[PDB]
RNA sequence: UCUGUUCUCAGUUCGGAUCGCAGUCUGCAACUCGACUGCGUGAAGCUGGAAUCGCUAGUAAUCGCGGAUCAGCAUGCCGCG
RNA sequence: UGGUGGCGAUAGCGAAGAGGUCACACCCGUUCCCAUACCGAACACGGAAGUUAAGCUCUUCAGCGCCGAUGGUAGUCGGGGGUUUCCCCCUGUGAGAGUAGGACGCCGCCAA
RNA sequence: UCGCCUCCUAAAAGGUAACGGAGGCGCCCAAAGGUUCCCUCAGAAUGGUUGGAAAUCAUUCGCAGAGUGUAAAGGCACAA
């Protein structure tokens, strides 16, 4: 039983490290990502009251993507959270990676936000 | 001849004594103990003289059970010098003793011989002194 | 190579086989006479079948570490027997008996 | 052993800058990129 | 590949049904093999690192990593700087290729090998071999090779106790 | 997997003196084997040659 | 000594001492303490400072051969080529 | 059930027992993105054979650790005495592991 | 001994003397700065080489014993 370190512990460590200099306030919220190996989640968080303005996930009941976690599906769920902002217009947000490096599905999510015009 | 083999700072303040001892208020390790009533300084030579008195009178025992160790160094200037120009040289070591301090503990020796040994050695210390037995 | 240790390459086999432990010139002569290598052979030119059969005949003979452990076993047997001659090996003095004062200088 | 260096700008010739450097560790002539207030931009600066 | 299929097919189910594990996939498995040089001649000859960079690149298909002395020792004349030793780590299929090359040619090519002791573990189930010569395969340039020094092999498994690792390496084929 | 610094290896084959074939990857393509596991008697159950060499002098003077 | 092949300058096919195994002979008996043989092992030694020895018509140097004390034991000694 | 915040560890470290069809995570392969001075161990890319033992969530314990009052003392602001390298009395204040006990969780918002 | 820094004396804010008790400074760094990204040491136990209490490795424990350019004090492993 050689000790393999868990992914989530190191991810919470580096997520606290990136959280230490940014936190989504009122009218300046935080866009947070989870990149679990079957589904992709995005949230808009206000820090001072602990509320969620909008959120989006690949396990949603319409306009599903077959690959369920491809970067194409990440661009799709970026489009969905863009329409969630379109009902609830904030039109600016600070991106918060999970410590997930800015190359992957998080990069496709960010690029979907840029293409839809969500100001980072 | 009781010596701390290493000390951080070889010169330190004389200090002030007031109030009872923090610990050592009861004889716990032997069965007859001796207590201080008045607070003063007790030196290496006084500890050694009391131990020689006890051991040489009893000529037997479990052990002697000295309960204090001198850590405080005291300093003296050399004789006949104009006073000042720096603190003097360390001369010896002192165990600080507050009232209610057990000084020596005795186990395994009977009643009157223990009484005689503790009287004989308490006469060799500068402080007023009382016998005590373990509850 | 042959006994797990290397061989010289550009000399004759009846001499080159004496390099490996526990086997010698007369022994190499008498094994290679019946092996039929004509006593002048470079190892750069040979055949695998003759290499295999010399491999098994030097495998059957007492070559590689077994002579070392055999003489070690006999000499340690002599140590726990003691019996003078073991004391001579332990002290390093000459054993077969000689004038121990005059030369005695191959040992110690 | 550190020495004082004035740093003249490349094209204009106004120093505006001093620094400390070790001639044992850096025997070459140092090249920096520093703002020149006469030239109104960051310009390469020469060790004199 | 081949040892993956072999490992699964006649090591995993036999021992898991022998010792009645609660899940199949908690079977012990060899995790990696790490090779150490520890060559302390860099004070005397500092240029001897690329020496056996060549034949550790001959052993494994990827380059070794030069180790780093974490402090300075005066009695060994080791200042800080001038790094000592060389390490490499093998995992995946390259580790299984190393076990094939270690079993097939290397231990028979060792000409004094006897059955190793049972108590050669580190106490938890992770094994260390020491091999005193560079003689693994005959294209090691033994004829004009420079040094005759040794090699440290540490095989590391996920077996928590010693008995599981012992029976696993008997199923691999280590002679004891 | 940095290309250009790892030495290339091919799918190599392993040929024994007994004609055994085995597969590996190495710098070379085909490797000679002088002695192999199933040829060495130590692997093959009990030892064969040192079994004959394992005798001791059991005070055999009687001849 | 005279004709052929090899080694090609090396601690080597030099050199043979110590060591284990197995023997032959002599003798009541080869451990203390004999000689010799077959093996294997192969050591120091790459012509040696201060100084120092012998040698003038077979002389030095080499190569052997006998003999004497003695059951057996020469590199000692005597003699011969 | 997951994601995500606040509360001093009354939230911890451990000892036991369940769970996975949805999720989470193990696993599988490096074809290009990327990467390890060594590598798919991590960082990535894209799939889902089987797998709850671990990560995770629940039920229990005072083993360890943590929190912790009432009178009790030591110290002391302010008065007043004494044989004054220090003691004693007053209207007040009031310590610290030690015991009363608490506790191996309490509140939000989105997706089931 | 004469200037500057740090601790105690310094009497729970700040300040406070003595020829009182301990040290240090008259520099170093073109990275030993700035930013972006990623972790975790000191020590101990056990296995294996010339490897030796102690070169290098692998595993386990390890809230800080180690680091933090240099003296000390205050801070820091959500890194300083």
């Amino acid at each position: 039983m050689i000790t393999k370190t868990s992914k989530n512990a190191a991810r919470l460590k580096r997520h606290a490290r990136v959280r230490a200099k940014l936190s989504g306030t009122a009218e300046r919220p935080r866009l947070n990502v989870f990149r679990s190996n079957k589904h992709i989640y995005a949230q808009i968080i206000d820090d001072v009251n602990g509320v969620t303005l909008a959120s989006a996930s690949t396990l949603d009941k319409d306009l599903n993507v077959e690959s369920t976690g491809d970067t194409s599906a990440a661009t799709k769920v970026g489009e969905l959270v863009a329409k969630r902002a379109a009902e609830k217009g904030i039109s600016d947000v600070v991106f918060d990676r999970g410590g997930y490096l800015y190359h992957g599905r998080v990069k496709a999510l960010a690029d979907a936000a840029r293409e839809a015009g969500l100001k980072f | 001849m009781l010596l701390p083999k290493r000390v951080k700072y070889r010169r330190e303040h004389r200090g002030k004594m007031r109030g009872r001892a923090k610990g050592g208020t009861e004889v716990h390790f032997g069965e007859f103990g001796i207590q201080a009533l008045e607070a003063s300084w007790i030196t290496n030579r006084q500890i050694e003289a009391a131990r020689i008195a006890m051991t040489r009178y009893m000529k037997r025992g479990g052990k002697v059970w000295i309960k204090i160790f001198p850590s405080k160094p005291y300093t003296a200037k050399p004789l006949e010098v104009r006073m000042g120009s720096g603190k003097g040289a360390p001369e010896g070591w002192v165990a600080v003793v507050k009232p209610g301090k057990v000084l020596f503990e005795i186990s395994g020796v009977s009643e009157e011989v223990a009484r005689e040994a503790l009287r004989l050695a308490s006469h060799k210390l500068p402080i007023k002194t009382k016998f005590v037995k373990r509850e | 190579r042959i006994a797990g240790v290397d061989i010289p390459r550009d000399k004759r086999v009846v001499i080159s086989l004496t390099y490996i432990f526990g086997i010698g010139r007369t022994t190499a002569q008498q094994v290679l006479k019946e092996a039929g290598v004509s006593e002048d052979t470079r190892v750069r030119d040979l055949t695998e079948e003759e290499l295999g059969k010399i491999r098994d005949i030097i495998d059957k003979l007492k070559v590689e570490g077994d002579l070392r452990r055999e003489v070690s076993l006999n000499i340690k047997r002599l140590i726990e027997i003691g019996s003078y001659r073991g004391i001579r090996h332990r002290r390093g003095l000459p054993v077969r008996g000689q004038n121990s004062k005059n030369n005695a200088r191959t040992r110690k | 052993m550190r020495v004082n260096i004035t740093l003249a700008c490349t094209e204009c010739g106004e120093r505006n800058y001093i620094s400390k450097k070790n001639k044992r560790n850096n025997p070459d002539r140092v090249e920096f990129k520093k703002y020149c207030p006469r030239d109104k931009k960051s310009t390469l600066h020469r060790e004199t | 590949n081949r040892l993956k299929e072999k490992y699964n097919k006649e090591i995993a189910p036999a021992l898991m049904t022998k010792f009645n594990y609660d899940s199949v996939m908690q079977v012990p498995k060899i995790e990696k093999i790490v090779i150490n040089m520890g060559v302390g001649d860099a004070v005397q000859n500092a240029k001897a690192i690329d020496s056996a960079v060549e034949e550790l690149t001959f052993i494994a298909g990827q380059k070794p990593v030069v180790t780093r002395a974490k402090k300075s020792i005066a009695g060994f004349r080791l200042r800080e700087g001038m790094p000592i030793g060389a390490k490499v780590t093998l995992r995946g299929e390259r580790m299984y290729d190393f076990l094939d090359k270690l079993i097939s040619v290397s231990l028979p090519r060792v000409r004094d090998f006897r059955g190793v002791s049972k108590k050669s573990f580190d106490g938890r189930g992770n094994y260390t071999l020491g091999i005193k010569e560079q003689l693994i395969f005959p294209e090691i340039d033994y004829d004009k090779v420079t040094k005759v020094r040794g090699m440290d092999i540490v095989i590391v498994t996920t077996a928590n106790t010693d008995e599981e690792a012992r029976e696993l390496l008997t199923q691999v084929g280590m002679p004891f | 997997m940095k290309a250009g610094i790892h030495p290339n290896f091919k799918k190599a084959t392993v040929k024994c003196a007994c004609g055994n074939e085995f597969e590996t990857g190495s710098v070379k393509e085909e490797v000679r084997v002088e002695i192999c596991s199933e040829c060495h008697p130590f692997y093959t159950g009990r030892q064969k040659f040192a079994s004959a060499d394992g005798r001791v002098d059991r005070f055999n003077k009687k001849y």
